[PDB]
RNA sequence: UGGAGAGUCUGAUCCUGGCUCAGGGUGAACGCUGGCGGCGUGCCUAAGACAUGCAAGUCGUGCGGGCCGCGGGGUUUUACUCCGUGGUCAGCGGCGGACGGGUGAGUAACGCGUGGGUGACCUACCCGGAAGAGGGGGACAACCCGGGGAAACUCGGGCUAAUCCCCCAUGUGGACCCGCCCCUUGGGGUGUGUCCAAAGGGCUUUGCCCGCUUCCGGAUGGGCCCGCGUCCCAUCAGCUAGUUGGUGGGGUAAUGGCCCACCAAGGCGACGACGGGUAGCCGGUCUGAGAGGAUGGCCGGCCACAGGGGCACUGAGACACGGGCCCCACUCCUACGGGAGGCAGCAGUUAGGAAUCUUCCGCAAUGGGCGCAAGCCUGACGGAGCGACGCCGCUUGGAGGAAGAAGCCCUUCGGGGUGUAAACUCCUGAACCCGGGACGAAACCCCCGACGAGGGGACUGACGGUACCGGGGUAAUAGCGCCGGCCAACUCCGUGCCAGCAGCCGCGGUAAUACGGAGGGCGCGAGCGUUACCCGGAUUCACUGGGCGUAAAGGGCGUGUAGGCGGCCUGGGGCGUCCCAUGUGAAAGA
């Protein structure tokens, strides 16, 4: 009895936090982006797109979404808010989107 | 990883050995990339190794690692003798 | 190569889709006379082109759903529904042999 | 293990000579000699029609009890003669010729093929300078069989290649009488044999 | 290069027709018998339940400590404290526990086979190439302190290191939106903008080794998709609601009703849908003249499962045999509150069964994991053990020996048989004794040379003192079946439709070659018979290769649907068909 591969599981509930923290704070921040786009505020939701995506690329850096699973969420990103912000446009930050 | 190893193909007390290129997951007489020469340890014929050493120097360009007993055989047909 | 097909349409119901009836002609392996063996396939039509009684070319392809493999290349031979009537009789014998 | 006991009674069953007793088969004791009829009680009553199958079965015998061989080692060297090309019939024969026990006797080193079968496994024959003590052991052509120095000195050995002197060998082999040395030139042929066997009919037993 | 038949229905005949036998095969079992060795093989039943032991670890060259001990220091002494070192324990962190090993349950299915697609993708470690590593900040174990519980364990507080975690920078480059160019499904390039890098350790410490980061490519491994092939029942004929498609979204490495919302009403079936039964599949194996039939043990490839069911976490990779959570059945501990388990890993036990092995040796070889290395781990593996379970080789003597002993058996009472067989003469020398005594083993490492090529040197056995060689040397296990025909081998006595034989036809009701024993004979021989099972004979499911007037078999007749089939001439096409080239057809087998 008593294998110490029981090392493993407890070092798997460390890295279970760590990504699920991870992880909640890209949607929070996506959902918080994608409101302000769809309420037409330009440059509120570009400044937070602006950390939505850098926190999702830190995210690949690790071991989360260290596919393509970042570039995702990144390109659906960046669509969903350039739509919604056509209701008025005005792209007033610019910063995270290409002219 | 690709390896470059043996794999027995002779019988009790009468070893036989097929230097074989394989992935080192697969079992040590599975199935197995390319026969690369074979090994006979008890010495019994006249040739008892041969390696064709132009193929067994293209796996090690791609990263085939050689065993150490692999590696002593490949020396024995000068895969790395480079005069 | 991707697998090519070339059959008749059975099918204008579905949208985006259509039924494509491939032929196969080939020997019985044991009592060698010539049979003809023929399968349905659920072809794709991005722009609704292809009509009833339509014989195309059908190609593998990427798959568009469940049970749709195959996009449909070209037109082959248009507008002969005789081969769409012999499948619609074989289909209505269904009705008897029942009870 | 071989068959082993009475030999003489099967020189009679066979109603051929079998000279697997070596000498005595020559001198008119042989039980062929003044009693051709097959052994037992009933040996002397008429035989009936033998059967189709009767005399394929009785041809076989005749010819496997003559070189001392189990119907296993038997029957395995027929079923290697249909597969070689060649005639099924003729080959077979070779490759009893072929035995080191028989080319032993064949080389007059032995009296019977018994006793060629004993000198094999005892070690006292040599095949191209080594020790071969099996008697099953299949001679090609150019092999030496030879005697041990170790028996050179034997008095058996001595005893039979003093009558070998003047001795011709068959046309397949050939044989030095001095230093008791010989040698397997080729495989013989249908004609280097006077076996008294039909093979057609040993053949025609295994179609069976 | 290959093809045998026979018995049986009649008083006799021919034909039809079933049954039966000779042959080969087996993971076999049973009876009697049983000498040696080599190579193979060994729970086919309960995927029933399992005692005990072992089967996956490693790294101090990632980091900080606890305990026990030694030595050297700051001090006059003490207390306290600094440094080095040895053992030992876990902890934090990295890589491996997804390989290897087992099983055949479930699966009739893209599960497998085979040939392809991936412009719809992933791939740790390894190899090639380009580039880079600057500064700062933080926490959790260990440990210390307290509490709860019988236990498993668990809760709270405090300190701390790092190749643990985080921020900023540097932007070789990559990621994303949009535009443009070329390709054509999401491929490649380009522009603007935004976002993204990192870790140190080690010494022979000025340089090199083990590592780290981003990107591109190779190699290997894999995911998904497609054509085709894949057992029986039609006494299963209709099936289907995410079911069929669409748009948009979610999710994934990635397509997709994979999931979700909404829209359309579709999708499948007699070319076998749906249901039921059965079963892992193949390479191959057995058989056969072949076509074919049968089978899938061992070995190799794929798949599926790990007591039953469901579920995710961690990761390059799992929905994970020896990881986690939950429900259920069972077994154990229980302070009745609650816990611990999971041999279809190697042996081994028990149950079932006709039946299936040692709780063995070993890290020496090969292979795998970790490490700079030394080395550690490895019931993978290599070996041994047991079992005639299979294959093969080998012995139980060789030669001389009476027109022929004893005994037994038959007899025409003359004699015949066992039979050169034995006795006995001579030679050899299975066992066993004595000595020598392996190959399998050369690298890793060390030294020279630059840790390269190359050269040089050194340690390293389970089997095993076995194999083998040399010397010595004893005549030294034979069994089982059958003898009416097929089918090879016959007489006597015993028994009287009894006792019994029997694969089929049949024997026995007073002379039985068929019962039972003896003598004798035939067949194989360390085996011989038997039962079961597979193919064969069987052309008896007939593609090769059958039939239906009377033998089994024309539908009571028609109409006509589907399907099958198609007169003569020319021409296009080239699907079937034929030919060449090529790729594939792993290895083993044959
Ligand atoms: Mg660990
Ligand atoms: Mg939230
Ligand atoms: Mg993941
Ligand atoms: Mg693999
Ligand atoms: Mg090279
Ligand atoms: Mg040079
Ligand atoms: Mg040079
Ligand atoms: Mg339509
Ligand atoms: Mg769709
Ligand atoms: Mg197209
Ligand atoms: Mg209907
Ligand atoms: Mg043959
Ligand atoms: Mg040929
Ligand atoms: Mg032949
Ligand atoms: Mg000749
Ligand atoms: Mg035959
Ligand atoms: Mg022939
Ligand atoms: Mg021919
Ligand atoms: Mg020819
Ligand atoms: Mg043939
Ligand atoms: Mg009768
Ligand atoms: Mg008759
Ligand atoms: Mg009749
Ligand atoms: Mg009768
Ligand atoms: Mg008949
Ligand atoms: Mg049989
Ligand atoms: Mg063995
Ligand atoms: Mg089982
Ligand atoms: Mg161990
Ligand atoms: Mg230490
Ligand atoms: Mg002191
Ligand atoms: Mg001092
Ligand atoms: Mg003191
Ligand atoms: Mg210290
Ligand atoms: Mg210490
Ligand atoms: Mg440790
Ligand atoms: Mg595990
Ligand atoms: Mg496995
Ligand atoms: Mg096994
Ligand atoms: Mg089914
Ligand atoms: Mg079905
Ligand atoms: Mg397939
Ligand atoms: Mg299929
Ligand atoms: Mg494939
Ligand atoms: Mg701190
Ligand atoms: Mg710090
Ligand atoms: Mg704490
Ligand atoms: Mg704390
Ligand atoms: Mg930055
Ligand atoms: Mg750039
Ligand atoms: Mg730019
Ligand atoms: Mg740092
Ligand atoms: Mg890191
Ligand atoms: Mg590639
Ligand atoms: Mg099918
Ligand atoms: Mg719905
Ligand atoms: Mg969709
Ligand atoms: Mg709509
Ligand atoms: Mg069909
Ligand atoms: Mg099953
Ligand atoms: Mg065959
Ligand atoms: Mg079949
Ligand atoms: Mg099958
Ligand atoms: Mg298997
Ligand atoms: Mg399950
Ligand atoms: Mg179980
Ligand atoms: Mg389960
Ligand atoms: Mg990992
Ligand atoms: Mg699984
Ligand atoms: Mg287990
Ligand atoms: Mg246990
Ligand atoms: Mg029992
Ligand atoms: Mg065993
Ligand atoms: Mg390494
Ligand atoms: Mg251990
Ligand atoms: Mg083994
Ligand atoms: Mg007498
Ligand atoms: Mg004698
Ligand atoms: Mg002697
Ligand atoms: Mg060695
Ligand atoms: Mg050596
Ligand atoms: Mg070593
Ligand atoms: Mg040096
Ligand atoms: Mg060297
Ligand atoms: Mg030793
Ligand atoms: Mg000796
Ligand atoms: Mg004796
Ligand atoms: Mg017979
Ligand atoms: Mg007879
Ligand atoms: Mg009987
Ligand atoms: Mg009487
Ligand atoms: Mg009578
Ligand atoms: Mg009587
Ligand atoms: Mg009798
Ligand atoms: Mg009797
Ligand atoms: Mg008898
Ligand atoms: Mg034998
Ligand atoms: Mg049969
Ligand atoms: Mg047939
Ligand atoms: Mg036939
Ligand atoms: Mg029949
Ligand atoms: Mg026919
Ligand atoms: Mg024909
Ligand atoms: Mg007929
Ligand atoms: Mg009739
Ligand atoms: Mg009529
Ligand atoms: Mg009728
Ligand atoms: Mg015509
Ligand atoms: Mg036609
Ligand atoms: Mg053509
Ligand atoms: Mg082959
Ligand atoms: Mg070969
Ligand atoms: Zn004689």
């Amino acid at each position: 009895r008593n294998l110490s591969a029981l090392k493993r599981h407890r070092q798997s509930l460390k890295r279970r936090l760590r990504n699920k923290a991870k992880k909640s704070a890209i949607k929070t921040l996506s959902k918080k982006a994608i409101q302000l786009a769809q309420e037409g505020k330009a440059e509120e939701a570009l400044k937070i797109m602006r950390k939505a995506e850098s926190l999702i690329d830190k995210a690949a850096k690790g071991s989360t979404l260290h596919k393509n699973a970042a570039a995702r969420r990144k390109s659906r990103l960046m669509r969903k808010v350039r739509q919604l912000l056509e209701a008025a446009g005005a792209p007033l930050i610019g910063g995270g989107l290409s002219a | 990883m690709v390896k470059i190893r043996l794999a027995r193909f002779g019988s009790k007390h009468n070893p036989h050995y097929r230097i074989v290129v394989t992935d080192a997951r697969r079992k040590r007489d599975g199935k197995y990339i390319e026969k690369i020469g074979y090994y006979d340890p008890r010495k019994t014929t006249p040739d008892w190794l041969k390696v064709d050493v132009e193929r067994a120097r293209y796996w090690l360009s791609v990263g085939a690692q050689p065993t150490d007993t692999a590696r002593r055989l490949l020396r024995q047909a000068g895969v790395f003798r480079q005069e | 190569p991707k697998k090519v097909l070339t059959g008749v349409v059975v099918s204008d119901k579905m949208q985006k889709t259509v039924t494509v009836l491939v032929e196969r002609q080939f020997p019985h392996p044991l009592y060698g006379k010539v049979i003809k063996r023929s399968k349905k396939y659920l072809a794709h039509d991005p722009e609704e082109k292809y009509k009833l009684g339509d014989v195309v070319e059908i190609i593998e392809s990427r798959p568009i759903s469940k049970r749709k493999r195959f996009r449909v290349l070209r037109l082959v031979e248009s507008g002969r529904m005789d081969l769409v009537e012999k499948y619609l009789i074989r289909r209505q014998n269904y009705e008897s042999l029942s009870k | 293990g071989r068959y082993i006991g009475p030999v003489c009674r099967l020189c009679r069953r066979e109603g051929v000579k079998l000279y697997l007793k070596g000498e005595r088969c020559y001198s008119p004791k042989c039980a062929m000699e003044r009693r051709p009829y097959p052994p037992g009680q009933h040996g002397q009553k008429r035989a009936r029609r033998p059967s189709d199958y009767a005399v394929r079965l009785r041809e076989k015998q005749k010819l496997r009890r003559i070189y001392g061989i189990s119907e296993r080692q038997f029957r395995n060297l027929f079923e290697e003669a249909s597969k070689k090309k060649g005639v099924t019939g003729s080959v077979f024969l070779g490759l009893l010729e072929s035995r080191l026990d028989n080319v032993v006797y064949r080389l007059g080193f032995a009296v019977s093929r018994r006793q060629a079968r004993q000198l094999v496994r005892h070690g006292h024959i040599t095949v191209n300078g080594r020790r071969v003590d099996l008697p099953s052991y299949r001679v090609r052509p150019g092999d030496e069989i030879a005697v041990a120095e170790k028996s050179r000195n034997l008095e058996l050995i001595r005893q039979n290649l003093e009558a070998m002197k003047g001795r011709k060998v068959g046309p397949w082999l050939s044989l030095d009488v001095e230093g008791m040395k010989g040698k397997f030139l080729r495989l013989p042929d249908r004609e280097d044999l006077a076996l008294p066997v039909n093979e057609q009919l040993v053949i025609e037993f295994y179609s069976r």
